[PDB]
């Protein structure tokens, strides 16, 4: 599978956006043309107001700062005739059908695979089955906890890797230890609230961070 | 004061960290302070002795 | 060096994730065989027990 | 073809006890190892006398104001540091 | 593109935009937007969502050709405790959907819910040649229902429930109507409480499952029943 | 202990007692809404050069405020916790330190472990070498006094 969909540029696809793709890698450098393509999902033109508005402005118009996590879907992908689509005749407003769920559900499962570092689907399925047996009342939060308990994602949170993909390579090279020794079942285990992570390749990681921030370091000491 | 910009009356500019290194620059600053104190003892001894 | 403290109370990701849509699809492919094995092993966590070594068919 | 030596790990406390026993004993008291009955060591606890800290941020990063409050904090740290150096020097000056 | 202007627009106050948008919407005629003015005012207090239920095509034959007519149903509701169904007919599918969407705002109704996430008790309703059942679940359990009812639950705000529908379900207008009527047959603890002379107190009691479920999972029920 | 300058007091448990009916003839608990909160999401950042959006999920977003302060305590505060524990373990228990600095007990113990490891490195001679040597301070527990902001306004007094 030497496909373009396995590269960062085209990793994520969303059919409900004006530009079908979506950018999720915070360290990817885009060209001028690529940035223009992605920018079409951020700016929209309003007829009556005769202005361009952004996605952030749309949230402010709806008075949305902290909302139930299931309600953000209706804001990102839908439009309203009284706030953001004023002046458009109702005949030309887009309303979804019950037949679009499958595309959305498949897309979200693809996102979980991408965040974990291009994992296989069976990997995600077993992760979901694991949470079904653990104690807890809210199913949604149990899934979130499982993602955080993964070792490679935790290494990314520490701030020593550019992204999850780089963190995974570090584990294969044993650049990070668990409780003083290299981890066992590092790709399959979950971290516990008392685990300790340390860097064993100190020289390598220090060079990585210094080079990354060399240009943003001040010239006066 | 004629030396408006050179407030500290320095003879050489501070080393650039991006070229000589942060550690080298810090050591240079420490050496500069010691030189000023040493130069003060230098002048007094010469004046007293000669 | 880093230390974990407790189950997370907040999290941030560089994208919006719809957990309900993800789990609704995954609820269609669940295996009762795999779940039953996990249930049995939860009751046999202690190796130093007589009841953990009875006669049964299969792995558990 | 790797020249990197194989790494077999060990817990931090395990290595410390073999390198510096005094530091290991001090850490146990600080980390509250004598409160739980199950984990309480048999050896009696040792009293803590001296500790070491890093003050780089508190001196050059955290207190920029010109008020007396910020100046006093920096002066006290500087004065205490000089006392520590002088005590070490006095131990060596005598012939 | 000018990045400085892009940044300025992104981080801006939207009060001016809100005032202009509200004035334009409220000043439109009743032909293009037949929503009553009173409803328009409330539209700025909540966030709304809509979905198409079904579209049907009817054919009428004549001497020479056939006349096609479309009918659609659209459901809309604010995220918490508001839901309405609208029906519209037009010569084209696009027009029928638009008329149904506008008609939904004239049919908004309140939906009673226990704590705003589930139902008060078990409900069984018989709309003509359709049967719908609703079963309450503990908070956070999730939704177990068909795709159509999943969309309807999102609009009303229902978070935990089990729905089962059977019978003649070919016509989706009846299925949606049956679901709407079932929600309106609930009873609340505060209905005429003044005539009881008691204090109706909420209590915490875990629900149970049947004996077979315990046996298959190899688990036990609450100790209050196992006492022997 | 005023809500204006005490975020902790603002983020405090709420005692809920709501009723519907007539207290003289009949009442019932109000169970028409959820006043205990739910999981929320919020957009935090937008990078205009790469078109990247950041979303933050909070378990108790509707009943808490400024939760980001707990994990971003200054280095001065952490050193103060380390010194207080060493000075008097009998009075400065994990419970007392957690209450003093408005953090959890797990965070208090984790901070102590990391500071202890750093101290060993400094004593061993692995950190703060060369020009930065003067910033490694050895402190005797006896020679330590904690000042208080008793006088209104600027000024710290010994007692
Ligand atoms: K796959
Ligand atoms: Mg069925």
């Amino acid at each position: 599978v030497y496909r373009n969909s396995h590269t960062k540029r085209f990793s994520c696809r969303n059919s409900r956006l004006k530009y079908p793709f979506e950018q999720i890698w915070p360290t990817l450098q885009l060209s001028e043309d690529d940035a223009a393509m992605f920018r079409r999902n951020s700016r929209q033109f309003v007829v009556d107001l005769s202005q361009n508005i952004t996605l952030k402005n749309k949230f402010a118009l709806n008075k949305a700062t902290k909302i139930p996590h299931q309600d953000a879907r209706a804001l990102i992908y839908e439009s309203n005739l009284h706030l953001d689509a004023v002046g458009e005749h109702p005949r030309y407003l887009k309303i979804r059908r019950v037949t679009s769920q499958y595309g959305s559900k498949l897309m979200n499962v693809r996102k979980l695979r991408l965040l974990l570092g291009f994992k296989r689907r069976n990997f995600v399925q077993k992760l979901y089955e694991h949470t079904l047996l653990q104690q807890g009342s809210n199913k949604s939060w149990k899934v979130l906890c499982a993602l955080e308990a993964k070792m490679n994602l935790a290494v990314t949170r520490m701030g020593v890797a550019e992204d999850v993909l780089e963190a995974t390579h570090d584990l294969r090279q044993n650049n990070v230890t668990l409780n003083g020794s290299p981890a066992q079942m590092k790709h399959a285990r979950y971290l516990e609230p008392a685990d300790v992570l340390a860097v064993s390749a100190v020289s390598l990681i220090k060079q990585r961070i210094c080079k990354g921030l060399f240009e943003v370091a001040p010239n006066t000491l | 004061h004629r030396f408006r910009n050179n407030k500290f009356l320095r003879l050489e500019p501070d080393l650039d960290p991006k070229v000589y290194g942060q550690t080298e620059t810090l050591q240079k600053q420490v050496d500069d302070n010691f030189s000023l104190l040493l130069a003060k003892h230098r002048l007094d001894m010469k004046a007293a002795a000669a | 060096t880093s230390v974990k403290l407790f189950p997370p109370v907040d999290a941030s990701y560089p994208t919006y994730v719809d957990f309900e849509h993800a789990t609704r699809l995954l609820d269609h492919f669940t295996s009762r065989k795999r779940l039953n094995y996990q249930r049995k092993m939860i009751k046999k966590r202690d190796k130093f027990q007589i009841k953990s070594w009875d006669h049964h068919a299969g792995e558990a | 073809t790797t020249r990197r030596r194989k790494l077999l790990g060990s817990r931090y406390g395990a290595r410390l006890a073999k390198k510096n026993r005094q530091q290991f004993e001090r850490a146990r008291v600080i980390l509250d190892c004598y409160s739980d009955e199950e984990l309480r060591p048999d050896s009696p606890p040792v009293a803590v006398k001296e500790v070491t800290i890093n003050t780089l941020q508190t001196m050059r990063f955290l207190f920029p104001q010109t008020s007396k409050e910020h100046l006093d904090i920096k002066q006290n740290i500087a004065s205490y540091k000089i006392f520590s150096l002088n005590r070490e020097l006095l131990s060596l000056l005598p012939k | 593109i000018n990045m400085d202007q892009y940044l300025r627009m992104d981080n801006q106050d939207t009060l001016e935009l809100l005032v202009q948008a509200k004035d334009n919407f409220l000043k439109k005629d009743e032909r293009t937007i037949p929503i009553p003015q009173s409803v328009r005012e409330v539209m700025y207090r909540h966030r709304w969502d809509k979905v198409i239920v079904d579209v049907r095509r009817l054919v009428y034959r004549t001497k020479n050709n056939k006349r096609e007519q479309y009918t659609a149903m659209v459901a809309s509701g604010n995220q918490k405790g508001l839901l309405g169904l609208g029906m519209g007919s037009a010569e084209t599918a696009q027009l029928a959907v638009a008329r149904a969407y506008l008609d939904s705002f004239s049919n908004l109704a309140a939906v009673p819910l226990y704590r705003g996430h589930t139902v008060y008790h078990h409900v069984e309703h018989h709309f003509q040649r359709v049967k719908v059942t609703l079963s309450p679940r503990t908070s956070g359990w999730g939704l177990r229902c068909s795709n159509l009812f999943y969309e309807l639950c999102s609009l009303a705000g229902i978070r935990d429930l089990t729905v089962d529908v059977s019978g003649a379900t070919r016509n989706k207008f009846f299925v949606a109507k049956a679901f709407f009527d079932a929600l309106q047959k609930q009873t609340a603890p505060h209905d005429g409480v003044e005539g009881t002379g008691v204090y109706v107190k909420e209590v915490v009691r875990r629900p149970v499952v049947n004996l077979g479920t315990y046996r298959n999972n190899g688990t036990l029920p609450p100790k209050e029943y196992l006492a022997t | 202990n005023n809500p204006e300058d005490n975020i902790a007091i603002r983020n405090a448990p709420q005692k809920v007692f709501q009723l519907i009916g007539d207290p003289r003839s009949g009442v019932a608990d109000d169970v028409t809404h959820n006043p205990f909160g739910e999981i929320t999401v919020e957009m935090v950042w937008h990078q205009l050069k790469n078109e990247v959006y950041w979303y933050r999920y909070e378990f108790a977003g509707q009943t808490t405020e400024q939760s980001h302060r707990d994990s971003r305590l200054s280095d001065y505060t952490k050193n103060l916790i380390y010194l207080l524990r060493a000075k008097n373990p009998r009075k400065w228990t994990i419970e007392a330190l957690a209450e003093k600095f408005h953090i959890r007990k797990q965070r208090v113990l984790a901070i102590l472990a990391l500071k202890e490891m750093e101290a060993h490195k400094i004593e061993s001679g692995k950190q703060l070498q060369g020009p930065l040597s003067p910033y490694g301070l050895k402190v005797r527990v006896e020679d330590l006094k904690l000042l208080s902001l008793d006088p209104t306004g600027c000024g710290w007094v010994e007692p």
